[PDB]
């Protein structure tokens, strides 16, 4: 069975592979994110609970008193999602918490309490997230951008002798907490362990072992292993120790003969020394001379240190030791190659003998300056790790530390500790030694996602804990009664952190609102820039590289090409995000032989240690690989595997890809380049009057659609029971109603509303009276969709061929009848606001009477001075007349003798209007008016006061009444049975329904609960109408000094020129050249003209073939639209036209769709066959396209050429081509980059003021930069005047400026060139300094 | 200086040379009271510090801060700097008579002529067309000629026609890598926003028809005029500077 | 990597290999994206050195100068004498290989005709006037620069 | 200097432990310093109290109603004509540093969007010269004796 | 800090004699001594 919505038009889809997992919902990070974020989480871990735990309870100095946290809240929203943007103010809601204040006494810390106080405090408003995933912040549509960042954990990294010459490479740990300091060891070349808190001055690792209160002794037995002798001198030996000997004395065992000096102890000699059990030998006293004793050996006799631990073991020591009774010694077993000493050197450059040396060392090294107390430095030591409020290994970092020591504990605390620090610094020493790998720093599995849901909860507890220290300030003076524990906390503090994360933010930026695909392709995006991350100066390369760990999880193409490019990707089609915030993606598993049909979500690092066989590989019917071997990729690499020895498969073909890259059909044949360039540019496609589905396409445009949120989906079936350009009212089924509801549901539609980018937002239905609807059939297709399916562009007939040098580089020709059917017009809304303030010299004042208008521009302008509402402008017309009171202003000597002739008057008023910009022409659509609350609010201001008032009333109105009928409705169905009354219940009135007599039943009782329902719906309605009118009937909160503002929006149509840039969805881009006659474009046999010419010498060179079977493939389905519309114009049978789209709808090599119309009533083929007519839509999955047989057998079904080029006439002469083209039909975008938008000139204007320079920009009317480069330019040539005459007269020579214009308007082309300004400053400013630097004559 | 509102904004010279008077007069209101030589010391130490601040913020300590918690600049600052007196304003400014607009193909022109929408034409050449308006007697005042070409009467493009007859323009494209990345042409007024290129000076630009812009100045004076005919010229450079190859292939 | 990309484009690539390719491109832009950083701050620098050079001479009167002949690196010759002769100026006579008479005397700008007498006689070798080697003080002169080359 | 000033106005007769008599002294001449060199729009000290007071009550009432003060309701709780109010709100707070970037594509600073408004247009020049020539035209078309008077008055 | 950063730029002088042969200079800590 297909949708309602989808047997309309089914899109004939080829992609042979079968589907097992439905593509997700699309911006699903944002919404769980957010959610998280705002939850009443029983156990305290997510969002604000976290938080409030993390923080409170605080606890003053010495105990007296305690600030206790319980509960919060979030209160209703006061304005709306629509009256935000409206009234420019951020849609959010207050949080409400309830604090309690316990007041204890003497001899009673924790027993008896004085009092205790409860309050709700408030405590700042948070932004709340809209349905779709965006903030309104000051009226405008924010998106907060996912952020990648190394995750909180231990990482062992290396430099691989990149600095050294000698090649040795200096191992280095790191451990990197969620909040806290980077405690870092590293090595030395000379093999010296290091350590450096916080990247700052390098210590001695050990001297941290002492300050964990560690003795030498305690060290060596931790870091070493130890040997031991006997007493004459006799050895314990260990044969697997002795890995390599023999350089001073082979074996002395059991006297007669074990092996010979000289030749090295081989494997052999181990297995014979195990084999006859040695355990004790002889060795030189000399041999010894070279060991390091491990432990303390006093002078027993007289109780003296002869030699510390860790302490070079030589003849005249063993000599003294032996006197002493030290018949055992222990030394530091160390084998050069394996067991390398590096502690011991570390020991040997130690500076400090005990805990206070270090502690002092410490607190030197941390805040220089200062005098080391005794008792500061232990503080300072455990207060920087080891306490909860300054450092936090959170559950994630305790989950990868214990990981990547090889633990078994999940989890644990967040704080460091001993067992810690050692473990790492073993775990180092390791690595050193030769065991061991290091870490990779772009792996996936070593990066994780914040979002919007986190980033929001960490600036809250730094705002939480500013105040938590504000009110232990405030406590530790007074602690007097009847303080309230609301005086102590003020909102700001904490609300200036949200409001500028929300607000000002490196990751929190206006949404693309060019068409659905960019903001969806906007909200999953990641970046790895924003606070916490890496910055464009120093970030690359290795970081913008794809890494073999994206696969299935970022996107490879997709990413922005310019000084970020590889910092910003895009989330792929299936990628999720783990519990921790790391990427996973799903594979479905295999079974001992057979691909089972459930999915498991891995991650990077667990990823790694499977097999995973690849979409793209064919099974049997019954589950099973067909071939013996299959090529999958095992941990890093690809290759063929074994039947039986593979545990997963990738879920589809367009798991790797993103959203946006995924609508590109054939990207198989197309350069990596042309993808990438291709997907930037469709993210930029603008809107057109009327939507087109593509033709060729790939099956992921109704998901793009619908998850968009630019359309309007139902959210329940039912029958479509009033339909209108602005609303949809469906009739709900009775299987969906609910017990006490009407059953009716209401949709709204947004009719030609602004977006971030000046364009329309325009909902229109896309149903009918009476038709079924189900649950997830879209009503109202929005901006840029069709039927439900995304669409972007036009369908354009195309040739590829030269034509005169009209298309030469990139150019494109376009067709005359392209303009003439507006295909290409697009509707572009923008606003314009008039501010009156308080001047110093009096108001401002919005007047239609102007001083100095001769009545002609004042026609428009009601009598209010405000444009009428319809009225078409153009540039330099007034919307808003307004006048500003002006001084004496002294007139000079000829213009006095001019007054007195003339006899006129000063004006008094000057003439500060809004008026239309140069180079507009629109009609008005909208007016509003705000005022300061203490106006008087002319005429025109009321009048929208009362229709504003007239449409709330009208809406509270229809609302109740249509839900009064489907009550009414209801009712009367239910009054049926059980004491039914037929013939006589429709005599009474329906206001007597309530009043009904009925046998004593549940019925009755039933009517009654309906009754008291439609009174409260009546005593709802009337509260909010009088709010609505309150709400309607006040004044605004603008800024200070602004007395009134007036906003109008027009609303443009252009249409396209020569100029405007268009591309296809294949990267190749192209600005139209010339607009050609419909009689001069190139035909075929049949007469029909071509829309564009393309130049073929573009595809070679940029090896994007994928256009060319897009056009080929485009031909074949016109020309099966064109075979249906000619069957239907000559009024055949359903039974012809039906087999023909039955044979239509099966070709090809087994492809997975199959549809069969003997399940289609007549009326539905007929509905079907008429939206066909145009074209069959085809379907191309990513990669898992049409073969190109199935395109020649398309083209075969209809009665066109298998090769796709036909024989083309010329307009002009009639004379035919050479050598037949290909023409089709290709899918073209019309880009926002519009040559009326980059159109600028200048010849003279404002100037900056420091400088006395032209000011910069188009909207300044700004001018064109001379930069460096122009001026070798000229330089170059011998051009001394044009560079003076640019140097001097055109940009900041004052006085030489006004000269030249004076001369040019006199017809004299002379300059005075004189001297720039900018010289001028710089010797004042060089002058103001103590140098005197002068001009000579 | 006043913005919009009761807003303001200043300079971070202003701040600085604050601090030295207000320190200043401290110092000599305190060396009148006979303070302990304590006192003095540090007033005159921080005088000191104040002073550096303000030649030269950032270079003998900690970089004096302002409200927005960024380092103020200094007299020092003002100079140097590739956003300095000496090279964002001395070696290269915005221009007057001056504009940009994206480039189109324009097949049919010849290599010594280009084409210029009809509207930045009439932008850039206004004193021209008004000093042709009154000469020619259309207008009495300057005034008149200016309303005259702000209504686009008839004559006012017979005028524009006139006064561009035999008017270089050079045309630049961004990245000017070589000096034939200016070059003069003569302009022929079109319909449409977009400039018109001969093909075969694109190669000398580097310029392609997917969305590239251009920039176009104009001379004033005769001397440049002249210039721009006998040096500028797209007929005279036909040849590389850097060999003695064409330039001027076919592509 | 060993195994390579055994397909085309008129042929599709598998996931696979497009992963590769993408591999690739990526690179590719950010390689040029660097070389154009590069190659700015060179030109920058090779300004600075060589701004204040002019032709402000006729003649120095010079009779130093190069030695021209053609490059050659070990087997064939990449440079013939003519583009590297062409438009120069001669600082001694141009004997006759056979040391018959003066084939070019003196102070002559090597045009296209003297270039295809030389190659006639089938000379290997000129004096031609440098601008390293020239007499003049602050600039040069225009004798040891050549021609325009533009002109 | 507050210090100062107390120990020569300090006497042990009082027994005041100096720590008494002292810290007003220090305060009062910290609070008086920050009132007058403080901003750069120097803003006497008893408007600084009134904005202090201001800004507490507006505190006090954004804790206790929840929402917000007006002016209105400010003026109520104040004990104010309700312009003193909005006169001592519309104080222009601090001037922007002029360099804030604010291009935030090349380094832009605040200052480079400032216009002189102040400069006389080019094409107000020319007119101005225009009607000197035209006065100077037709005032030579009466009696000498006029043209004089007329260039006298 | 400020002793740091003067060293600092003192071996950045080099990329000499001077440098090669080259207290906190905060007002504040002297103040305090
Ligand atoms: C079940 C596991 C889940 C409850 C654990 C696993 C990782 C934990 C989060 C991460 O550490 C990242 C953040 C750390 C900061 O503290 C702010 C909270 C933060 C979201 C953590 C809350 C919670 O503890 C998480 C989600
Ligand atoms: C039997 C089918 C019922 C349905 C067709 C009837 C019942 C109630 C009617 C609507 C309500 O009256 C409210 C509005 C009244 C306006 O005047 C015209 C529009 C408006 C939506 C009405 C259109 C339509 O007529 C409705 C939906
Ligand atoms: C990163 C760039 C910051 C810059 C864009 C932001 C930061 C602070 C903003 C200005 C201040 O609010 C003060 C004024 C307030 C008026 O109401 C509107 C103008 C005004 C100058 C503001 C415009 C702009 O919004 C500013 C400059
Ligand atoms: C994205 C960059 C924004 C920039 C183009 C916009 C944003 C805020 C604008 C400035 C502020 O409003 C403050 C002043 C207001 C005056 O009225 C005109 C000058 C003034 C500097 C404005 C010029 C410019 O328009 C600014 C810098
Ligand atoms: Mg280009
Ligand atoms: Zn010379």
């Amino acid at each position: 069975v297909y949708s309602y919505t989808e047997k309309k038009r089914i899109r004939k889809d080829f992609g042979k592979r079968p589907q097992v997992l439905d593509v997700p919902y699309l911006l699903s990070i944002q919404l769980d994110s957010f959610q998280k974020f705002i939850e009443q989480d029983p156990e305290g871990q997510y969002g604000l609970e976290a938080a409030f735990r993390s923080v409170f309870p605080i606890q003053s100095y010495s105990g007296n008193s305690e600030l206790q946290y319980v509960s919060y809240r979030l209160g209703e929203p006061v304005f709306d999602v629509q009256e935000c943007q409206i009234r420019g103010v951020t849609y959010s809601a207050p949080l409400r918490v309830k604090l309690r204040l316990v007041i204890y006494e003497r001899e009673a810390p924790e027993g008896t309490v004085k009092d205790i106080k409860e309050q709700e405090v408030y405590m700042g408003e948070i932004p709340l997230m809209t349905d779709n995933g965006t903030f309104v912040i000051n009226g405008t549509e924010r998106v907060i951008v996912s952020q990648l960042h190394r995750s909180p954990g231990v990482f062992f990294d290396s430099d691989k002798g990149k600095t050294h010459s000698s090649g040795k490479v200096l191992y280095n740990a790191r451990i990197i907490p969620y909040r806290g300091s980077w405690l870092d060891f590293e090595f030395d070349p000379k093999d010296n362990l290091f350590v450096r808190i916080d990247r700052r001055r390098k210590l001695p690792a050990t001297i941290i072992l002492r300050a964990l209160n560690y003795t030498t002794e305690q060290i060596l037995d931790l870091f070493f292993e130890k040997v031991i002798f006997e007493i004459k001198l006799q050895m314990e030996l260990v044969p697997e120790r002795l890995r390599g000997e023999t350089a001073s004395f082979d074996i002395e065992a059991n006297g007669k003969v074990y092996v010979e000096k000289g030749r090295r102890i081989t494997a052999r000699h181990i297995r014979q020394l195990e084999k006859d059990d040695v355990k004790l030998i002889e060795v030189p006293v000399e041999y010894i001379a070279g060991k390091v004793v491990a432990k303390d050996y006093i002078d027993e006799s007289t109780g003296e240190l002869i030699c510390a631990a860790n302490m070079e073991l030589s003849l005249d020591l063993l000599a003294k030791l032996s006197q002493s009774g030290h018949k055992r010694i222990e030394t530091l077993f160390t084998n050069d190659l394996d067991h390398g000493p590096y502690i011991s050197e570390t020991l040997r450059v130690d500076p400090t003998n005990d805990r206070l040396s270090a502690l002092v060392e410490i607190y030197r090294m941390m805040r220089p300056g200062e005098p080391p107390t005794r008792e500061a430095a232990e503080s300072l030591f455990e207060n920087l790790f080891f306490s909860e409020d300054r450092y936090d290994l959170s559950a994630v970092g305790r989950m990868k530390f214990n990981r990547s020591l090889l633990r078994e504990e999940i989890e644990g605390s967040g704080i460091l500790s001993k067992d810690d620090i050692i473990d790492v610094m073993k775990k180092l020493i390791d690595i050193r030694n030769g065991k061991g790998e290091v870490d990779d720093i772009d792996h996936l599995g070593n990066r994780r996602i914040r979002s919007v849901g986190e980033m929001a909860e960490n600036q809250f507890r730094v705002g939480l804990v500013r105040v938590e220290r504000a009110v232990k300030e405030r406590l530790s003076l007074g602690d007097l009664d009847t303080l309230m524990p609301q005086d102590m906390i003020n909102a700001k503090p904490i609300s200036a952190a949200v409001k500028e994360f929300f607000g000002s933010s490196q990751l929190s930026q206006f949404m693309d609102q060019n068409n659905p695909l960019s903001e969806i392709t906007h909200k999953r995006r990641i970046s790895a820039l924003g606070p916490g991350g890496l910055t464009r100066e120093r970030a690359g390369f290795e970081v913008r590289d794809v890494h073999p760990t994206h696969y299935g999880r970022v996107c490879p193409i997709e990413t922005p090409e310019g000084p970020n490019i590889g910092l910003i990707n895009s989330l792929s089609v299936y990628a999720q995000t783990n519990e921790y915030g790391f990427l996973e993606t799903p594979y479905r598993k295999v079974t001992d032989g057979v691909v089972t049909d459930e999915i498991h979500y891995l991650s990077a690092i667990e990823e790694g240690n499977y097999v995973i066989a690849q979409a793209n590989s064919n099974l049997d019917e019954e589950g099973h690989f067909v071939e013996d071997l299959v090529t999958c990729r095992s941990k890093g690499e690809s290759s063929l595997f074994s039947r039986d020895q593979v545990d997963y498969m990738d879920v589809s073909t367009q798991q790797v890809v993103s959203v946006g890259a995924s609508l590109i059909p054939f990207l198989e044949h197309d350069d990596a380049n042309r993808a990438l360039m291709g997907a930037n540019m469709q993210r930029q496609a603008v809107p057109t009057l009327r939507a087109d589905k593509p033709l060729v396409g790939t099956g992921m445009e109704r998901a793009v659609a619908v998850d968009s949120g630019v359309t309007a989906v139902a959210k329940r079936g039912g029958v479509v029971q009033y339909v209108d350009a602005s609303r949809i009212v469906i009739k709900v089924n009775e299987d969906e109603m609910y017990p006490g509801e009407a059953g009716i549901d209401i949709y709204n539609l947004t009719k030609y509303t602004r977006s971030n980018q000046n364009t329309c937002i325009n909902q229109m239905p896309c149903v009918s009276l009476g038709e079924p609807v189900e649950r997830g059939d879209v009503l109202a297709d929005g901006p840029s969709t069709d039927l439900g399916e995304l669409a972007l562009g036009q369908n354009m007939r195309v040739a590829f061929m030269p034509w005169n040098g009209y298309n030469f580089e990139d150019s494109i020709l376009v067709s005359e009848r392209v303009v003439q059917e507006d295909r290409f017009t697009t509707i572009h809304i923008q606003e314009l606001a008039c501010v009156s303030r308080d001047t110093k010299l009096g108001p401002e004042e919005i007047t239609a009477d102007i001083p100095n208008v001769g009545e002609a521009a004042l026609s428009k302008l009601d009598e209010s001075g405000i444009v009428y509402i319809g009225a078409e402008v153009t540039g330099g017309d007034i919307l808003v007349g307004k006048v500003t009171p002006k001084g004496e202003t002294q007139l000079t000597p000829e213009e006095k003798l001019l007054r007195a002739i003339f006899g006129e008057k000063a004006s008094d008023v000057k003439d500060s209007s809004l008026r239309v910009p140069n180079g507009v022409s629109g009609t008005v659509i909208d007016v509003q008016v705000f005022t300061r609350d203490g106006v008087e609010k002319d005429k025109r201001a009321l009048e929208i006061e009362e229709m504003q008032l007239k449409q709330a009333k009208k809406d509270l109105s229809e609302e109740l009444q249509i839900l009064e009928a489907g009550l009414f409705s209801r009712i009367r169905a239910v009054l049926v049975a059980g004491g039914v009354e037929a013939e006589k219940l429709d005599k009474l009135p329906r206001d007597r329904w309530l009043e009904l007599g009925l046998t004593d039943e549940e019925k009755q009782n039933q009517l009654e609960q309906l009754a008291e329902q439609y009174d409260e719906l009546k005593h709802e309605f009337e509260k909010k109408l009088e709010a609505k009118r309150r709400k309607i009937t006040q004044g605004d909160d603008l800024a200070p000094g602004v007395l009134k503002i007036v906003k109008v929006y027009l609303a443009v149509k252009r249409r396209i020129q020569p100029g405007d840039k268009m591309a296809g969805r294949h990267g190749n881009k192209g600005v139209i050249s010339k607009i050609n006659p419909i009689e001069d474009m190139p035909y075929d046999e049949n007469g029909t003209p071509v829309d564009i010419v393309l130049n073929p010498l573009g595809v070679p060179s940029r090896m994007n073939i994928g256009q060319i079977l897009e056009t080929h493939l485009g031909m074949a389905a016109k020309g099966i639209g064109d075979k249906i519309n000619a069957m239907l114009k000559q009024q055949q049978e359903v039974a012809k036209l039906r087999e023909f789209i039955q044979r239509a709808y099966d070709l090809g090599a087994d492809v997975r769709q199959k549809v069969d119309l003997s399940t289609f009533s007549d009326e539905e083929v007929m509905r079907l066959a008429e939206n066909l007519r145009k074209g069959m839509p085809i379907a191309t999955p990513v990669f898992d396209g049409a073969k190109e047989a199935e395109i020649k057998e398309l083209l075969k079904l209809g009665d066109l050429p298998t090769s796709g080029q036909i024989r083309l006439y010329d307009g002009r002469t009639g004379e035919q081509f050479e050598r037949p083209v290909t023409v089709g039909y290709m899918y073209m975008l019309k880009l926002n980059h519009l040559v009326d938008d980059k159109m600028h000139a200048r010849s003279t204007g404002s100037y900056s003021l420091v400088t006395q320079q032209p000011l910069g920009g188009k909207a300044q009317f700004g001018g064109q930069r001379f930069g460096e480069m122009e001026v070798w330019a000229l330089e170059a040539y011998g051009a001394a005047y044009t560079l003076q005459e640019m140097l001097t007269v055109k940009s900041d020579d004052v006085n030489g400026r006004t000269k030249m214009y004076k001369n040019i308007v006199d017809g004299n082309h002379q300059m005075e060139p004189g001297m720039p300004e900018s010289f001028n400053v710089l010797l004042k400013e060089i002058r103001s300094l103590g140098i005197n630097i002068e001009l000579e004559d | 200086v006043p913005l919009d509102g009761g807003r303001f904004a200043t300079s971070d010279l202003n701040d600085l040379y604050r601090r030295v008077i207000n320190r200043n007069n401290r110092l000599k209101r305190l060396l009148d009271l006979a303070a302990p030589d304590i006192i003095v010391r540090n007033e005159k130490r921080m005088l000191q510090e104040a002073v550096d601040a303000l030649l030269d913020n950032g270079r003998r300590g900690r970089a004096i801060t302002g409200s927005n918690k960024r380092p103020l600049k200094s007299l020092a600052d003002m100079i140097k700097g590739k956003q300095g007196r000496f090279r964002q304003n001395l070696l290269g400014k915005r221009v007057d008579y001056s504009g940009r607009s994206v480039i189109t193909v324009g097949p049919y022109l010849r290599l010594h002529q280009c084409g210029l929408p009809k509207k930045m034409a009439l932008e850039l050449f206004k004193p021209f067309i008004y000093g042709k308006l009154e000469l020619r007697g259309l207008a009495t005042t300057i005034k008149a000629a200016k309303k005259m070409v702000e209504r686009e009467e008839a004559v006012v493009w017979d005028i524009l026609d006139e006064v561009i007859r035999e008017h270089p323009v050079l045309l630049n494209r961004a990245p000017t890598l070589h000096r034939l990345g200016i070059q003069a042409f003569e302009p022929v007024l079109i319909e449409g926003k977009a400039i018109q290129l001969h093909p075969l000076v694109c190669a000398a630009y580097n310029a392609d028809f997917d969305g590239d812009q251009m920039a176009v100045h104009v001379p004033l004076t005769l001397e440049a005029q002249l210039e721009a005919r006998a040096l500028m010229m797209s007929t005279n450079n036909i040849l590389s500077p850097a060999n003695g190859e064409p330039i001027i292939v076919p592509s | 990597i060993e195994t390579p990309i055994t397909a085309n484009f008129r042929e599709g690539l598998n996931v696979l290999q497009y992963f590769i390719s993408t591999h690739g491109a990526r690179k590719g832009l950010a390689d040029t994206a660097l070389k154009t950083a590069n190659s700015g701050y060179l030109t920058r620098r090779l300004v600075d050195v060589a701004q204040d050079l002019v032709v402000t001479e006729d003649d120095c009167g010079t009779h130093e100068g190069i030695m021209m002949t053609p490059v050659i690196e070990g087997g064939d010759v990449k440079e013939p004498l003519r583009d590297r002769v062409l438009g120069r100026v001669t600082a001694e006579d141009v004997l006759k290989p056979g040391t018959a008479d003066i084939l070019v005397p003196r102070n002559t700008l090597l045009h296209e005709q003297w270039c295809d007498l030389l190659e006639e006689n089938s000379v290997d070798a000129v004096k031609v006037r440098s601008v390293v080697s020239c007499d003049t003080d602050f600039g040069v002169c225009a004798h040891c620069y050549g021609r325009d080359l533009a002109r | 200097i507050g210090l100062m000033k107390a120990v020569d106005k300090f006497e042990y007769r009082r027994g005041y432990k100096f720590s008494t008599y002292a810290t007003w002294w220090i305060r009062q001449a910290i609070t008086r310093s920050i009132a007058d060199q403080a901003r750069t729009i120097r803003i006497p000290v008893h408007m600084i109290e009134t904005i202090n007071k201001l800004n507490r009550i507006s505190r006090q009432m954004l804790q206790e109603m929840g929402r917000e003060p007006t002016p209105e309701e400010l003026a109520e709780r104040m004990l104010m004509p309700e312009d003193k109010i909005r006169k001592v709100l519309k104080i222009a707070k601090e001037p922007i540093s002029m360099e804030t970037p604010i291009g935030d594509d090349e380094d832009s600073h605040l200052g480079d969007f400032i216009e002189d408004t102040t400069l006389e247009l080019p094409l107000d020049s020319a007119t101005t010269e225009s009607l000197r020539a035209a006065t100077h035209d037709v005032l030579a078309g009466l009696t000498a004796r006029e043209a004089k008077v007329l260039r006298m008055r | 800090d400020a002793d740091d950063l003067m060293l600092a730029e003192n071996t950045a002088d080099e990329d000499a004699a001077e440098a090669a042969a080259q207290r906190t200079t905060d007002p504040v800590r002297m103040y305090m001594r």
